[PDB]
């Protein structure tokens, strides 16, 4: 997060650091079903914005709907329609890197389905993702104002847990045929308790 | 049984619903505004 | 680093841990221990901490 | 190298083609006006 600067936005990149805040996990809207009393129909309608696709778009900003194109009056039905999970976490600096004496560093990393409740508070991570921008940094109309720039952030797209001394993410191995044949094996020696003693420091 | 077409967009003085207070809003910071005369017949 | 026992003034002799004053979050304060990694101590008074 | 978007679009002033005049103007009778603050970054 120090070394992450303004020439790196738009290209995919991959940081390190400490989990300090995550957020609630919360359902987004994306297709919403009704149904017509005076008619016997079903309808639809579909929701996106600006954080679901990598490039820009046209915005259309589609409205509830409450009645029919008739007039008649409409009922929703939450069985039938579709949410998606979403979160957002904040990634800093780690303890074991950052300079001595000095405020730290951090970005804000945006996670959405399947994605959504991989990490906790206080665990070493590496985010995968593409660092990029949003709206328009008081461009639009007059916006005298100049100290704000562009919002900024990371689509993240990969999450990968980090093991570290005294910390609480537990360390595992995949383990190979090779290794289980060769465990196996030893278990069957009559010294194994005294082999794996003398191991140790 | 002289009207006109409205000259602004009418989902925000009308209430519709708790969700059409969200769904008039959208995009971080900037406003929705439908413009002049949005209507079509 | 040259400091003694109880550290200098509104300066630690060991690391220390705050939390950030405007985010709320932790990071490293001070401490003479940290600053001179790599370097050497100068303790004075040490039978006094 | 306060520069702000413009208020309007440019592709009024700027007379690019002579197709572009007949682009700038469709169905019937109504005028184009693409609205305030029409551009997108």
């Amino acid at each position: 997060p120090r070394t992450l600067t303004a020439q790196h936005l738009n290209k995919l990149v991959s940081v390190e650091g400490i989990v300090t805040k995550t957020s609630l996990v919360r359902p987004k809207l994306i297709r919403s079903v009704h149904y017509a009393a005076k008619t016997g129909r079903f309808h639809y309608r579909d929701y996106t914005d600006a954080t679901t696709t990598l490039t820009t778009r046209i915005p259309t900003p589609a409205i509830y709907p409450t009645e029919d194109t008739e007039g008649n009056k409409l009922t929703t039905e939450y069985g039938y329609s579709t949410f998606i999970d979403h979160q957002r976490i904040t990634v800093q600096e780690m303890p074991e890197m950052a300079p001595a004496g000095q405020l730290p560093r951090s970005i804000d990393v945006i996670l959405d389905d399947d994605l959504v409740d991989k990490t906790k508070p206080g665990d070493r991570v590496n985010v995968v993702g593409v660092f990029k921008s949003l709206g328009a940094g008081g461009m639009n109309q007059s916006n005298s104002n100049t100290l704000i720039g562009f919002k900024t952030l990371i689509l993240g797209n990969t999450v990968y847990p980090l093991h570290a001394r005294s910390t609480g993410v537990a360390a595992r191995q995949m383990l190979t045929d090779f290794d289980i044949r060769n465990i196996n094996k030893l278990s069957k020696k009559k010294d194994i308790f005294d082999i794996l003693s003398q191991s140790l420091a | 049984n002289t009207v006109s077409l409205p000259r602004s967009c009418l989902s925000t003085i009308e209430s519709e619903s708790s969700m059409a207070n969200e769904s008039n809003i959208g995009d971080e910071s900037t406003k929705k505004n439908c413009g002049p005369d949005p209507y079509i017949i | 680093v040259y400091t003694s026992g109880k550290g200098s003034s509104a300066a630690g002799l060991t690391a220390s841990v705050q939390r950030d004053p405007m985010t709320r979050e932790f990071y490293l304060e001070g401490g003479a221990m940290v600053l001179a990694d790599g370097g050497v101590v100068c303790i004075d008074e040490f039978d006094k901490m």
